[PDB]
């Protein structure tokens, strides 16, 4: 009956679990949709926490669904299949690549105890025709 | 970053109507299907309620066929009714194997949708300049005006007063139906000489050199790139510009995935994973991807000095010939053995402007081209060792003495590069010498631009060299201009001067039209003609959007593009497919072939009314009601093997189509030709290929050496992966324009520091030809002194700083451009959200 997708508000981690510039594996909006939380050390688009620097992304390439690797030196996600590069410091913008989407980014919220919740996604996740299956 | 916030898509139902679609865009011609179904219906996640027969309530795995991105979904009109459409890549098509580039995969979202508000810039109605501005009207009105002015000018001044600019290519905005209709109008009904093509300012071939040598430029198959020992990729950025050919055919070679197939097809010789030579002054993402796939030891990037390919190729040919690393049997049996005399003005000039190079035997070409390694190292800037290594990777026999198989592919770095005729011939010399034409793993081919879809009446009347149309226009000649599917304001050479004059001449006619009464049509036509006589120009644009040159035009006629019509074209291995119509043209838009027919009908009517019944009768033979009629009058009757091909037969072959030329039809299958020249009989009167005696003579085009000597930077230019052409569609695509609101100019970061520039700064590029703007993009891989600006782009046109310089056959030498750079503005706020990171995968 509902006009929009109903996203669940799922706890992913606590801010205390994150180290600067090291992705933490998560899954949202369900266990079959891999992604990461990443603390970048600088305030950025979609970034939450005291420093506005914590972001969440799908890490499945929106072109053909290959898992992305993170380059800590460049702070980029990188696709070994067809050479795509995504910039988590700029909303997941595809720097160069084959996808017609920038990287699906989580709408995050930090509770008073430091718990990080995801409550939406801003693009269609690879391999599902509805973000909430 | 741009995000669509589309959280879910309608599911294609199991009974959706399926249509075969070739990609609208590049040469590769990837196969797709368009699935349509009624607006008030939809599929479900259960296997029986969707086209894939799979359970879509579960996450799909990598490379699933049972998914599509939002850019592949839209709602469009089909037979007057809104339908859902999905346009998704064909897993079974051998070209792409289910891959869709960043361009093809947005066909649906760049389609016209009134329901979803995509591409609302699309033209819907004829427009005429009257009452002070552009105004919409009927076809009958607009066509009548075009024909009356055209007919009067041609009757009073000759057909030479009609100037034409038109596509000659395939895919969307071209194709066999559309090239035939425009060709029949201008070359059968008329004998227009002052015609130019979409990408070059005269009616020439891009590759006269290879053609005159007897080697048609599309001679191999894509499988050849999988089978070669060495790929030699000259002036191509194939990952960005021939994407799915590179990914689906070259990459498997370099990775060693094709080794099994190589050993199966060619068991009597050794095979290792492919090596690749890349001849490009710039280190591109293509170079990077090759290194990452094959390893750096199997990639030779020859980062030549801009415009020095000919010196390289001649040194390669010399070295390979001197070592005897040549296919002696091929040379003796299939190439010209005749002695020939060099022309009197050789080596600086050919026999005439028609013939810039000297066609000869192997032996004579070697002696004529002869260049030492050391001399070529000096000219090209390469190390002697690099040139020797390349010669070995091309010519050196494999273990057991077996001939090394090499596919030579080239594109616009050569074609729009220095001394097109000689450079092209010098590369073909390598392929001919090594017997790498007409055999597996070989070829010397264009990698291509658009698809191909040319069939036209004879162009013998245009001459060789043909007229330099832009120079006629700039010099105040011609009276009427018909423009079909091209936008010189964004993509011609010497574009700044072109725009200045074009505006002034069209303004003369605008000012006359505004002051004359339209409802007295004869008075309007007379006022137009009077302004033409004073040096004005009446201009008609046929297009799908409001173009930049269209801002200067007096009449705009709306076209329908691929998918809104049936269309046929072939790809870079001559694979001919039918794109089946899946939607309606916007508004009153019409296929180009039918616009040409309606214009011919109007000309016949108008000329009859004027009393010139004999000229009128030349415009018969345009009774077409649908594009298939143009297919049948053109391709079916004129192409080699044409009689075997029909829409119905093409449709049955699907997205795999067949390879041209057709040789028969049996058991519901058009039979085709996998490779050309497999019998060693070439496209010349005696069946032998010619070599070319093509000596280095520096920067050939006028003014180039002086432009280089008098300006600080190389302004290299070309494509970006994400942008299609002059961004005619992309300018209303937020995904594209959010990435690059301005064209980038790649700059070395030290060059940037020296010039006081930061990332995102808006800069002016300027020289003797003109000035333009671009956004500085720090590019660590750029060489000092060498920049690369995105071409064709509406928010800063690179062509403004290209000189008028061409070769003798009027080929535009865009790639050899130098200029100065100065800041216009600190980085605008509208680029604050951009990533300026490296485009190279890590
Ligand atoms: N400096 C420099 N300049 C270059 C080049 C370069 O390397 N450097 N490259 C050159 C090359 S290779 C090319 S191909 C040219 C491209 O130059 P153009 O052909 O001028 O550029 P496009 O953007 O391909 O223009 C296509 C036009 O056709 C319209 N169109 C699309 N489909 C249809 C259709 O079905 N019917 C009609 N009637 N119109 C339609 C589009 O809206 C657009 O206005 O640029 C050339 N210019
Ligand atoms: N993404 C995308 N792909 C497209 C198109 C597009 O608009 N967008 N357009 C299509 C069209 S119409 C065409 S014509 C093709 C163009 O395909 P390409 O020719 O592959 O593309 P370009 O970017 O024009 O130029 C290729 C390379 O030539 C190099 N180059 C510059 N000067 C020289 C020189 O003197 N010698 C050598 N050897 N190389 C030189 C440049 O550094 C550049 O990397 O791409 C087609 N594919
Ligand atoms: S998707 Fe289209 S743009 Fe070229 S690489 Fe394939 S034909
Ligand atoms: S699957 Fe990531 S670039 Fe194609
Ligand atoms: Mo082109
Ligand atoms: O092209």
């Amino acid at each position: 009956a509902a006009a929009g997708v109903e996203y669940p508000a799922n706890r992913l981690a606590n801010i205390s679990e994150l180290t600067l510039n090291e992705p933490l594996d998560v899954a949202y909006p369900d266990e079959d949709a891999a992604g990461v939380l990443l603390k970048l050390g600088t305030r950025v688009e979609g970034g939450v926490g005291p420093d506005g620097d914590i972001v969440g992304f799908s890490t499945i390439c929106p072109h053909k669904g290959c898992p992305l690797s993170y380059s800590a030196d460049n702070k980029t996600f990188n696709c070994p299949c067809h050479f795509s590069v995504f910039d988590p410091e700029k909303g997941g913008q595809q720097v160069w690549g084959q996808a017609t989407q920038n990287l699906p980014q989580y709408v995050l919220r930090v509770a008073d105890n430091g718990d990080i919740f995801a409550e939406g996604v801003d693009e269609l996740i690879y391999g599902r025709l509805s973000n909430v299956l | 970053a741009f995000k669509r916030h589309i959280d879910r898509l309608p599911i294609i139902p199991a009974d959706a109507k399926k249509h075969n679609v070739t990609c609208h865009f590049c040469i590769v011609g990837c196969g797709y299907h368009a699935y349509t179904w009624p607006i008030n219906k939809q599929g479900g996640t259960d296997p029986q309620n969707n086209i894939f027969g799979v359970d879509l309530s579960e996450q799909q795995q990598a490379e699933s066929d049972a998914w599509y991105s939002p850019s592949m979904y839209n709602v469009v009109k089909q037979d007057g009714r809104d339908v859902h459409v999905v346009i998704k890549p064909d897993h079974e098509c051998v070209v792409n194997s289910g891959l869709g580039s960043v361009r093809g995969a947005r066909m649906a979202e760049t389609s016209f949708s009134e329901a979803r508000n995509t591409q609302q810039q699309r033209l819907t109605d004829p427009l005429v300049w009257r009452y002070g501005q552009m105004q919409p009207t009927s076809w009958d009105d607009a066509l009548d005006l075009v024909a009356r002015v055209t007919a009067k000018i041609v009757k009073e001044k000759g057909e030479d007063a009609l100037i034409v600019s038109a596509f000659d290519h395939g895919g969307a905005g071209g194709g066999y139906e559309n090239t035939w209709g425009t060709g029949k109008l201008y070359f059968e009904a008329m004998k227009v000489k002052n015609i130019r093509i979409h990408n070059r300012p005269a009616y020439n071939s891009e590759v006269h050199g290879t053609r005159d040598m007897g080697v048609g430029e599309l001679n191999n198959c894509y499988e050849d790139a999988e089978l070669a020992d060495t790929i030699v990729a000259v002036g191509t950025n194939a990952l960005e510009t021939q994407t799915n050919y590179f990914l689906n055919h070259w990459i498997p070679n370099l990775r060693g995935e094709s080794l099994g197939k190589k050993k199966e097809l060619m068991p009597e010789e050794p095979h290792e994973a492919g090596r690749i030579i890349i001849v490009d002054p710039r280190r591109t993402v293509t170079v990077n991807a090759c290194e990452q796939t094959a390893g750096a030891d199997n990639v030779l990037h020859l980062a030549i000095n801009s415009g020095t390919d000919l010196a390289l190729f001649n040194a390669l040919f010399t070295y390979i010939a001197d070592k005897g690393w040549v296919d002696r049997d091929f040379i003796d049996k299939s190439t010209l053995r005749e002695g020939t005399a060099r022309p009197p003005l050789y080596p600086a000039r050919g026999v005439s402007e028609a013939n810039p190079g000297h066609l000869s035997s192997f032996e004579d070409a070697v002696e004529g081209c002869r260049m030492s390694i050391e001399e070529a190292a000096e000219i090209t800037g390469l190390d002697a060792a690099q040139i020797i290594k390349a010669a070995e990777w091309i010519g050196m026999p494999k273990e057991g003495g077996k001939r090394r198989r090499v596919m030579f592919g080239y594109e616009k770095g050569l074609i729009w590069g220095n001394d097109n005729y000689r450079t092209n011939g010098a590369l073909v010399n390598l392929a001919l010498a090594t017997g790498n034409i007409g055999r597996p793993g070989g070829g010397v081919v264009r990698l291509g631009g658009h698809q191909e879809g040319y069939v036209r009446p004879s162009d013998a009347h245009v001459g060789r060299p043909a007229a330099y149309v832009d120079q006629l226009l700039i010099g105040g000649q011609g009276g009427v201009h018909h423009i079909w599917g091209c936008d010189h304001y964004k993509t011609t050479l010497n574009a700044h001067e072109f725009k200045r004059v074009y505006k002034k001449r069209t303004d003369m006619v605008k000012d006359a039209m505004s002051a004359a009464p339209y409802g007295d049509r004869e008075a309007m036509v007379n006022a137009i003609v009077d302004a033409i006589n004073q040096g004005g120009l009446f201009a008609v644009n046929v297009d799908i959007i409001p173009t930049k040159i269209g801002e200067a035009c007096h009449v705009i006629l709306p076209a329908a593009t691929s998918g809104e019509m049936n269309l046929t074209s072939m790809n870079g291995e001559r694979r001919m497919r039918l794109t089946e119509r899946y939607m309606d043209p916007p508004g009153q838009s019409m296929p180009d072939c039918l616009i040409a027919a309606r214009l011919a009908n109007t000309m016949e009517r108008v000329l009859t009314e004027m009393g010139d019944v004999g000229y009128a009768a030349q415009f018969k033979g345009f009774d077409w009601q649908t594009e298939e009629d143009a297919f049948m009058d053109g391709y079916n009757k004129n192409a080699h093997g044409g009689e075997f091909v029909t829409y119905e037969r093409l449709s049955a072959m699907g997205t795999n189509g067949f390879q041209e030329p057709a040789t028969g039809f049996t058991d519901g299958k058009i039979e085709g030709t996998q490779r050309l020249y497999t019998d060693g009989v070439f496209s010349t009167d005696d069946g032998k290929a010619r070599f070319m005696d093509a000596p280095w003579r520096g920067l050939q085009a006028p003014g180039k050496q002086q432009q280089k000597d008098s300006h600080k930077y190389l302004i290299n230019n070309g494509r970006a992966n994400v942008v299609w052409q002059s961004a005619y569609l992309d300018q209303e695509n937020d995904f594209v324009m959010d990435r690059f609101p301005y064209p980038f100019i790649e700059m070395n970061p030290e060059d940037m520091a020296e010039a006081g520039l930061k990332e995102g700064d808006l800069v002016e590029i300027y020289n003797d030809a003109g000035a333009t703007q671009a956004m500085a993009y720090p590019t660590p891989t750029a060489r000092r002194g060498e920049t690369f600006m995105l071409f064709g782009f509406p928010t800063g046109v690179q062509g403004n700083v290209t000189s008028a310089g061409t070769n003798e056959l009027i080929i535009p030498n865009y790639k050899q451009t130098w200029g100065n750079i100065r800041k216009i503005s600190d980085a605008p706020r509208n680029v604050a959200h951009l990533s300026f990171k490296s485009k190279e995968y890590q």
